[PDB]
């Protein structure tokens, strides 16, 4: 069912580049909308963006568009994200989100284990 | 951007008593007869676990304690007598594009 | 009294009025069901014998009196004064049915300006789970609830049918379509508020617009030969439907709906000039052009499905069979999403339905407004500007029965029953009165002078025998075969079917109503009341 396996962690440097991964499987990845979320100790959650393997449409907000870049490949059955020019505040954990369909309100059912951006 | 607030900040839900958590907002998000608002279950270390679909329909894999209803810019997360294992902080989801926002949060404890 | 002026400006008002969105839906949706190419042969035979006489009748009776729709019967057969009110009552039902359709084309026009239309991807605001129309490398899965983005773009985006379960419950008041009703009657008011001469200098460019649409639209379909292979298997000879009548009588009714006489519209058109030695030319051209327009109308629609049927690898029967109105909105919407020629034919297409939408609304309204104003000289003198507005205030009041309800159950209900025995009974009484009671031999005495020749050998047989013949088959078969309708897999309750039956039956109750008042008030014996009422005999 849940097969949203991310890659390992990565070291953060001033002016670095990270290549986060997530295996899209266990469902029809070619029809749902993937998302990403931030989380830190003592703070809540926050939306990042959206992407669709096959189309590539992306919409950003919350001051994340300055460095956010989502990519997806339907043939690989994965979804990637590039975040260049990181800093200390960007140290967080990201979960590989997946919203449901409009028949039940686009709720986020499946999730990943998460990778620590140390 | 849609504003989201919650109150009280900390609910001392004793064993054998209901709960009440709301999700205030400026909008006006009622569209297609399905209010784009949901609730998650976030524990220390574990990822979010969904509770209710559209804040009105109980989901699968969740106990039958959770429920929600309302109309307009004020809902309430009515819950059956709480169990010790259900301790978790809940946020209010917003799926109306283009920009999405989440609530502040309320700590549910004994 | 007002006058038209230029010749072609008069004809094109009838050309644009004959063309209708109903011909875009009823003709192609019913053609393939009756065997495709086998539906064209009744369409030609029934048009000469069934389409000619009733069409020219309203054009013939109107070009002889020039006194509106109600007072016209005060001269030949005063007992039939109730036909005018019957047209006004029946016209109000179709008005609410006809104006609600224009709001959908107008609503999609505002959405058509975006280059990246919401047709290639179901975003996070629709029932995206059932979006499965993506011709990938063999990754299609047909299911019971499988739908298309164009279907969800029509099933829940504007309709929002999921809220309302049926006629027993109403939905919300969507202000999206409410704003569209303003723009519809807005353009129609400025044209009629000024006068009739304004039509001569405004809508003479609108008649040329939609015919160019079907021209360029067919050239785009012929770019790839893959679309040509679909129309070949479409027009195969299916002659088994000729013996089994089925809805063969309905095929003649579609012609009666295509031309649509008896509405007092062509009457008010010919009510302003004699049209000597050129009126017969207007009817003959309008018949052949409507026979070709409906043919070319459906010929281009199924040409689109020929390309979709290639990748789908499925018969055209299973595609677009649940409803009539759902065919056009779902068929064309899937073409621009697949063809790389988007951003150009989107805006060009929706203006076709809006252009025809304004034509029949303005051309058809002139028949109803011209009637009451002729008999009310105190209104036509000074209160003409205020009275015509009062009619428009009542129009959208009835349209809210469908928009505020939040469901298209009034749409599918008023499809067959609004234009069913309602228009049929009123149209039959008009032909029977002018022919049998009113002396047809005396009718051709003066009409031949305006035509320049004896109309015998063509009109003596049609209006006498053929006119009451084809009209009798629809009314009898309609009662012996109730057309149980369906709308998005929902069977109507049996008690709701009686609602649409009694409204259509009670729509023409005014005809037998006012006859009693005119006769009971008339003193004398029983024979005198008939002679005093019917002046020729
Ligand atoms: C598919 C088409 C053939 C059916 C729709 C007819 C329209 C093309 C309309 C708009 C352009 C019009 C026409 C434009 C060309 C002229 C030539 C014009 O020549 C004359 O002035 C004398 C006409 C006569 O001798 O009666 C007459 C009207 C006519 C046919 C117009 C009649 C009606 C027309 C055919
Ligand atoms: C697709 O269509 C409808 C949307 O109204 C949904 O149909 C569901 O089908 C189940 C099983 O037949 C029935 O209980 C109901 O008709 C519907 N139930 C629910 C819970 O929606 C369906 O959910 C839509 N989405 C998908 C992915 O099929
Ligand atoms: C030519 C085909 C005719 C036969 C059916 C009825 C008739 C008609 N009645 C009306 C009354 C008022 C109105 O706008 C104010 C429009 C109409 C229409 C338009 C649509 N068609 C279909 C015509």
């Amino acid at each position: 069912q849940v097969q949203l396996q991310q890659s390992g962690p990565e070291l953060v440097k001033l002016g670095a580049s990270v290549r986060i991964s997530c295996k899209a499987s266990g469902y029809r990845f070619s029809y749902s909308w993937m998302n990403w979320v931030k989380q830190r100790p003592g703070k809540g959650l926050e939306w990042i963006g959206r992407i669709y393997p096959g189309d590539g449409d992306t919409k950003y907000s919350g001051k994340f568009k300055g460095k956010a870049t989502l990519t997806a490949d339907k043939s690989s059955s994965t979804v990637y994200m590039q975040l260049s020019s990181l800093t200390s505040e960007d140290s967080a954990v990201y979960f590989c989100a997946r919203s449901a369909y409009g028949s039940e309100g686009f709720a986020m059912d499946y999730w990943g284990q998460g990778t620590s951006v140390t | 951007d849609i504003v989201l607030t919650q109150s009280p900040a900390s609910l001392a839900v004793s064993l054998g008593q209901r709960a009440t958590i709301s999700c205030r907002a400026s909008e006006s998000v009622d569209n297609y007869g399905i209010s784009f608002l949901n609730w998650f279950q976030q524990k220390p270390g574990q990822p979010p676990k969904l509770l209710i679909y559209a804040a009105s329909n109980q989901g699968s894999g969740v106990p039958a304690r959770f429920s929600g209803s309302g109309s307009g810019t004020y809902f309430s997360l009515n819950i059956h007598p709480m169990e010790e294992d259900d301790t978790a902080v809940y946020f209010c989801q917003q799926t109306k594009g283009v920009s999405w926002t989440f609530g502040g949060g309320t700590k549910v404890e004994i | 009294r007002e006058t038209w002026g230029k010749k072609v400006d008069f004809l094109l008002s009838v050309i644009g009025y004959a063309v209708d969105l109903g011909n875009v839906w009823r003709f192609p949706y019913i053609c393939y069901q009756n065997g495709g190419g086998a539906f064209l042969l009744p369409y030609t035979i029934m048009a000469i014998f069934g389409g000619i006489p009733l069409f020219y009748m309203e054009l013939a009776l109107g070009q002889y009196h020039r006194n509106g729709c109600i007072s016209i019967w005060r001269k030949i057969c005063p007992i039939f004064k109730g036909i005018g009110y019957a047209i006004c009552i029946i016209a109000f039902y179709i008005a609410s049915y006809y104006n609600t359709i224009m709001a959908w084309a107008l609503y999609y026009l505002i959405s058509s300006f975006t280059d990246q239309l919401p047709w290639t991807s179901c975003k996070n605001s629709w029932n995206t789970g059932n979006c499965t129309n993506y011709f990938s490398e063999d990754n299609i899965t047909w299911t019971l609830h499988s739908t298309s983005p164009a279907e969800e773009f029509y099933t829940r985006h504007v309709l929002q049918i999921h809220r309302s379960k049926g006629l027993q419950d109403l939905g919300g008041i969507s202000w999206q379509l409410a704003l569209c009703i303003m723009l519809i009657f807005t353009v129609i008011y400025f044209s009629i508020w000024k006068g009739v001469k304004t039509s001569g200098k405004v809508v003479w460019v609108t008649a040329t617009f939609p015919y160019i649409i079907l021209s360029v639209l067919l050239v785009r379909g012929a770019t790839l030969p893959g679309a040509w292979r679909g129309v070949l298997f479409y027009l195969k000879p299916n002659w088994q439907k000729l013996l089994e009548t089925g809805v063969w009588i309905d095929a003649a009714a579609q012609i009666f709906f295509s031309l649509g006489p008896g509405f007092g519209v062509l009457l008010a058109f010919a009510s302003y000039n004699k049209f000597n030695n050129n009126c017969y030319q207007d009817a003959l051209v309008t018949s052949v052009v409507n026979c070709m327009t409906s043919f070319v109308s459906g010929f281009v629609i199924f040409t689109v499905l020929g390309y979709m049927a290639e990748m789908r690898n499925e018969d055209v029967s299973e595609v677009a069979k649940d409803a009539g109105p759902s065919l056009l909105f779902i068929t064309y919407a899937e073409a621009i999403a697949n063809m790389p020629a988007s951003t150009f034919f989107a805006i060009i297409f929706f203006l076709m339905l809006i252009t025809l939408g304004l034509d029949s609304t303005f051309a058809g309204l002139e028949g109803v407004i011209t009637a009451v104003l002729d008999e009310f000289p105190h209104v036509w003198a000074k209160r003409r500007e205020r009275f015509v507005l009062a009619v428009v205030i009542t129009c959208f009041f009835g349209s809210l029965v469908t928009l505020t309800f939040g469901g298209a159950y009034v749409v599918k209900l008023l499809e067959e029953y609004a234009t069913g025995p309602a228009v049929l009974t009123v149209a039959l009484i008009e032909a029977v009165a002018v022919s049998w009671f009113y002396g047809i031999t005396q009718f051709c005495r003066d009409v031949k002078e305006m035509l320049g020749f004896s109309p015998g050998w063509f009109w003596r047989i049609c209006w006498v025998a053929i006119s009451p013949l084809f009209l009798l088959f629809i009314i009898c078969s309609f009662l012996m075969s109730p057309p149980q309708l369906r709308l998005f897999q929902y069977n109507y309750p049996y008690w709701s079917i009686i609602l649409g039956y009694c409204i259509g039956t009670s729509s023409f109750i005014c005809i037998p109503t006012y006859i009693a008042y005119r006769l009971i008030i008339t003193p004398g014996t029983f024979k005198e009341r008939i002679i005093k009422s019917i002046t020729p005999e």
